[PDB]
């Protein structure tokens, strides 16, 4: 249970599990987290931006 | 006699059968009334 | 990121009525404009309109 | 004249032919509604403004019951609750798991609806239908999945936009909105079926997956490519 | 259960906006003469009849028929659609020459009606909601038909068949592919709903005009 | 007193089975088209008032007071067409008495819509059929043409200075569009689902106008009613339960069939003796639906001394509504059968509302696990609790015709469900 450096996920297909639903952002206490999405290639909900500032978050 | 079936008519009736009656009755109807319009979107 | 160096632009005040906040900017000093509440007007429904003998209120559908 | 009728025993004179949800109006109450519209014409059918009369054995859909005098709305009742309960959870048990994938996230009706006048769980332990989802052109997005069959689109469409395209293919739990045929709605006013649909069956093509509800800014103005000053 | 059928039209050579449906004279004489069986203004009462004399001409609906039917009653597509789509009598897509409703509700159920429905199945090897390869029959399974008494039953082509047995579909069957035409009705000795056994009521002469009018009427 | 042993003459369906000419000689050798002017020129208030005074109720569902429906329809007009509207969608399972009473009685029939529509101050009547009785609404045609020629109907009804016109309308398959308010939405040219009340058909109704919906066999009595009396019609059957009924008998018994009876005729008799009674004796039985599926079912001890009237079969929580028999004996899966009643419930849902779309899809779901026993004992109080649900929630009343079946298999079988239940989870063990 130990929580330390963030990380994101995949598939194991190698999709990116992140389908852009700004959960994050909407519950973070510290607003560490910004997120910015748009319609991907083959039209997938999938992020352009996903920044967390380390200095910010109380993990 | 009530040994009998009395309702072989229906044994010849081709696919126009309703609608050629309906056509037959369309003499005798009295006129329709109107709602004063062609249609609902007029 | 989105920076900004306005102190005031995540301010906002709640009050229960107009007079309430127009003395409350008047006291602070702040300039103000006031608009008007606009509340939607009470409407005429019938159901039994959707089916008129004579009208166009009659729906082609349900 | 005016009638009396009275909402959880509160007395107030509304005009004939005054319903129910609008008498809760005028006392404050917000019945709770998904197939209704104040600018469209009344439906009925999807069953969630269902409030119980104080001596009638049946509840009454407040969004099609003209008040009658003397009458007293219990909007608060039991059966009230119990009945909303029912009508949400089939909504939901019947609703597809998108909600995180979804541009109607933050602000859907079905969502709000949900958490206020409904369960906080779940009995369905069968399989969910899948609908294929149409194409009505650039501008509307449709994820039929999603559709709740309130018959909000087909009213507006008819009524206000004067294109009679929209309507239910279908019967039982297989009817499906929709054109039908592959044709586009295209209008000058087809954003609006867009903004009344309670769920994100109609979403916005331009604005999807862009943002969420929760982080926007609301700026009051008017629009300027027009001389309507909308 | 799911009844696999797709309530969403793609556009196919066979079936397309351009194919060819237009009325023969006697169908539109026939057309005029049911308008006027409903008050004026309100033409569009009139979908439902001259739908189904559309598909009594052509045998099934076409998108072209769905269309040349909302051109001649100035009613939109879109509500014609929603007619036929709802209405399970219309053939939206071609059917055999012969179409063989059996109907598997309860009470045709307790009769033994999946006998009869596994004997058309072997008469004919076919499954349920499928064509034969010559487009001669077509055989599916309904609800209630109206006569359940007289059960098991089948329909085909607005002919009620009522009583049935094995043999006697399959003896059905033979004739409508021999180019005959059985004849409509219980297979079982009976002419009507009434008992096999015999006549339990309306054993004595009908009465005549008047038996119990009473003083004034 | 007892009631049965009903008497040919008192018999008002003559001519049923078709053993007699159904055309207008034959009609007119019985008791039909009889001083038809006489009750005419006689009046709409005569007429309402004998059938008030005969009490008969609805026989095509719940039981409304006929009388008082007319009577709600008989108000002034107002500048609108007035419409009597016959219901001949028989597409309730178990029922045959309209498309009887349609092929060997259209004569009677077509009385009683010009009588009907007399009382009601009506200048129509359309006689709405299901299209699956082509032949049925052929011979409907048949006589009605042959009234016209006769001047029985059309202008000057009867020599009675009354213009009353009457049509056919035949709908396609749709045992929802069979319900009153779906008919009248079908006749319009719509999609066929029903309309929310208030307003009703009397105010407004068909096209705009005031309409009264009747059953084929109510506006079929309505004439002999008139004629000989409405007293002996009353005198018929029990109190606030008269008159004569056709019970369609079948399933599992000897001579299924229609036969014409008194209105409180005990179940049992009637079975025994118009239908050859249960197949292997009466001790083989194992549960009847008295009406059509909507009304639930009952057991054996319950049928043993239950009356086929509104009031005492309300009594044995069920209903009446189409009197149709139907009868299961003890070689037969109870659950099968309530599983394939929900799934034509689910067939024939409109699909408009909500709670009956939705939960029915749902309870046909349930009942197919519970047909197998892939369920669980705790599932039979949540089938319970949506059945509740769906239940006085919907538009129409085919929402809570889909529930009533399975609230009494749940109430009377109970042991069966969880045997079968208990049945399934060991055989799970033995892989
Ligand atoms: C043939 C027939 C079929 C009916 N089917 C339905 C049905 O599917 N659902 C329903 O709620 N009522 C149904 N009803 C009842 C109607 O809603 C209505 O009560 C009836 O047509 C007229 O009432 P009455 O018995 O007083 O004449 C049916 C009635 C008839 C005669
Ligand atoms: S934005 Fe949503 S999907 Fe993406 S990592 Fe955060 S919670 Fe998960
Ligand atoms: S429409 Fe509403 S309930 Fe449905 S997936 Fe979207 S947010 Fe969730
Ligand atoms: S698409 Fe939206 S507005 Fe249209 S019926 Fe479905 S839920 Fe209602
Ligand atoms: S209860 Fe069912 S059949 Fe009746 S209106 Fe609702 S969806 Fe239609
Ligand atoms: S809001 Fe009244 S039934 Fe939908
Ligand atoms: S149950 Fe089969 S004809 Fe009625
Ligand atoms: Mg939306």
């Amino acid at each position: 249970r130990f929580r330390g450096e963030h990380a994101l996920r995949r598939y194991p297909s190698g999709e990116e599990r992140c389908i852009a639903c700004k959960l994050c952002e909407a519950v973070c206490p510290a607003q560490a987290i910004t997120i910015e999405a748009e319609p991907r290639a083959d039209g997938s909900r999938r992020t352009t931006r996903y920044d967390i500032d380390m200095t910010k978050c109380i993990y | 006699d009530n040994s009998t079936y009395r309702n072989l008519q229906h044994h010849e009736y081709s696919t126009y059968t309703f609608l050629d009656l309906n056509v037959e009755l369309s003499k005798f109807r009295m006129p329709q009334p109107s709602s004063g319009r062609q249609s609902p979107r007029h | 990121w989105s920076s900004t160096a306005d102190p005031l632009s995540n301010l906002v005040l709640t009050f229960s009525t107009k007079e309430d906040a127009v003395a409350f900017a008047e006291k602070n000093g702040w300039s103000f404009d006031v608009e008007e509440r606009k509340v939607p007007k009470p409407k005429s429904k019938s159901y039994g309109a959707n089916f008129s003998w004579n009208k166009r209120t009659r729906v082609s559908t349900k | 004249n005016l009638i009396e009728v009275f909402v959880d025993g509160q007395s107030v004179m509304v005009e004939p032919g005054t319903t129910v949800l609008q008498a809760c109006e005028k006392v404050g109450m917000q019945i709770p509604r998904f197939c209704y519209h104040e600018r469209l014409s009344v439906a009925g059918n999807c069953r969630m403004c269902l409030v119980e009369i104080e001596k009638a054995p049946k509840v009454v859909a407040a969004c099609a019951m003209p008040v009658m005098k003397g009458w007293n709305i219990l909007t608060n009742s039991e059966k009230s609750k119990k009945a909303r309960e029912g009508v949400m959870e089939f909504l939901l048990a019947n609703h597809p798991l998108d909600c995180p994938i979804c541009d109607q996230g933050g602000e859907c009706d079905l969502q709000d609806q949900s958490m206020m006048f409904g369960s906080d769980r779940s009995r369905f332990l069968e399989g969910k239908r899948a609908v294929e989802d149409k194409n009505i052109g650039p501008l509307v997005k449709t994820i039929m999945t999603r559709c709740i069959q309130c018959t909000r689109c087909i009213r507006f469409a008819s009524e206000i936009a004067g294109v009679d395209d929209l309507g239910t293919t279908g019967r039982g739990n297989d009817m499906q909105v929709g054109t039908y045929i592959e044709k586009m709605f295209m209008s000058e006013l087809s954003g609006n079926i867009i903004d009344i649909c309670p769920v994100g069956a109609l979403t916005s093509k331009p604005y999807a997956f862009t943002a969420r509800p929760w982080e926007t800014r609301k700026t009051e103005s008017i629009d300027v490519m027009d001389a309507v000053g909308s | 259960g799911a009844g696999g059928a797709l309530f969403v039209h793609r556009d196919t050579p066979e079936n397309n906006p351009d194919t060819p449906f237009d009325f023969t004279p006697e169908n539109y004489k026939r057309i005029e003469a049911i308008v006027k069986n409903y008050p004026e203004g309100h033409k569009a009462a009139a979908v439902l009849p001259v739908l189904d004399l559309a598909q009594r001409q052509n045998g099934w609906l076409p998108i072209s028929a769905m269309n040349k039917v909302a051109e001649i009653l100035q009613v939109p597509p879109m509500r014609v659609y929603e007619v036929a789509t709802f209405y399970t009598m219309y053939n939206r897509k071609p059917v055999g020459k012969y179409h063989i409703q059996v109907c598997t509700t309860t009470p045709c159920m307790l009769r033994n009606s999946d006998s009869i429905l596994e004997a058309i199945q072997k008469k004919l090897g076919i499954k349920v909601g499928e064509t034969t390869p010559d487009k001669l029959f077509t055989l599916i399974e309904v609800e209630c038909l109206g006569a359940c008494v007289n059960a098991p039953m089948v329909q085909i082509n607005d002919n009620y068949y009522e009583d049935l047995t094995p043999k006697d579909i399959e003896e059905i069957i033979d004739e409508l592919k021999a180019g005959k035409i059985p004849k409509p009705g219980p297979r079982s000795g009976r002419f009507s709903c009434e008992p096999a056994g015999g006549l339990t009521s309306l054993t004595e002469p009908p009465k005549g005009p008047g038996f119990g009018v009473q003083a004034g009427l | 007193t007892s009631f049965g042993s009903l008497k040919d003459e008192d018999r008002i369906f003559t001519n049923l089975y078709g053993r007699h000419d159904w055309r207008l000689k034959g009609a007119q050798s019985r008791g039909d088209w009889y001083k038809t002017k006489e009750i005419l020129l006689k009046g709409p208030d005569w007429i309402l008032g004998e059938v008030k005074t005969s009490g008969l109720r609805g026989r095509g569902g719940a039981g409304f007071p006929t009388g008082l429906k007319w009577s709600f329809m008989n108000k002034p007009s107002d500048g609108r067409p007035k419409y009597l509207v016959v219901n001949a969608d028989e597409g309730e399972p178990g029922t045959c008495k309209d498309r009887e009473i349609i092929r060997h009685d259209p004569h009677k029939l077509v009385e009683g819509c010009l009588v009907g529509g007399r009382a009601m101050g009506a200048r129509a009547a359309y006689i709405y059929i299901r299209g699956e009785f082509y032949n049925e609404a052929s011979n409907l045609q048949v006589a009605i043409r042959e009234a016209y020629e006769a001047g029985l109907i059309g202008k000057n009804a009867c020599g009675s200075g009354y213009d009353f016109d009457v049509f056919v309308v035949r709908g396609a398959g749709a045992y929802i569009c069979g319900e009153e308010t779906a008919l009248i939405e079908s006749i319009e040219g719509k999609q066929g689902k029903p309309r929310l009340k208030p307003p009703f058909p009397a105010d407004v109704g068909v096209f705009g106008c005031p309409t009264t919906v009747a059953n084929v066999e109510t506006v079929a009595v309505s004439p002999t009613i008139c004629r000989r009396g409405g007293a002996w019609f009353a005198s018929f059957g029990r109190e606030r339960n008269s008159g004569t009924k056709l019970f369609n008998i079948s399933g599992h018994v000897n001579h299924p069939c229609t036969v014409e009876e008194e209105m409180s005729v005990p179940l049992k008799e009637l079975i025994e003796k118009h239908a050859g009674g249960v197949i292997g004796g009466w001790d083989n039985l194992l549960a009847v639906i008295p009406g059509g599926s909507s009304t639930p079912l009952i057991p054996k001890s319950v049928c043993e001394t239950v009356l086929m009237d509104f009031d005492a079969l309300v009594q044995a929580q069920t209903g009446l509504g189409t009197a149709a028999v139907i009868v299961m004996d003890r070689s037969t899966d109870i659950v099968k059968a309530i599983a394939r009643l929900i799934e034509f419930y689910k067939h024939e849902s409109c699909g408009q509302c909500t709670p009956c779309r939705e939960g029915v899809d749902w309870m046909n779901k349930v009942m197919a696990r519970f047909v197998k026993g892939d369920a669980r004992p705790a599932e039979i109080d949540s089938l319970w609790e949506i059945s509740k649900q769906i239940e006085g929630h919907t538009i129409c009343a085919l929402g809570d015709g889909a529930a009533w079946p399975v609230q009494g298999l749940i109430r009377h079988f109970r042991p069966e469900l969880e045997e079968r239940m208990q049945q399934f989870a060991l055989q799970h063990q033995a892989r």
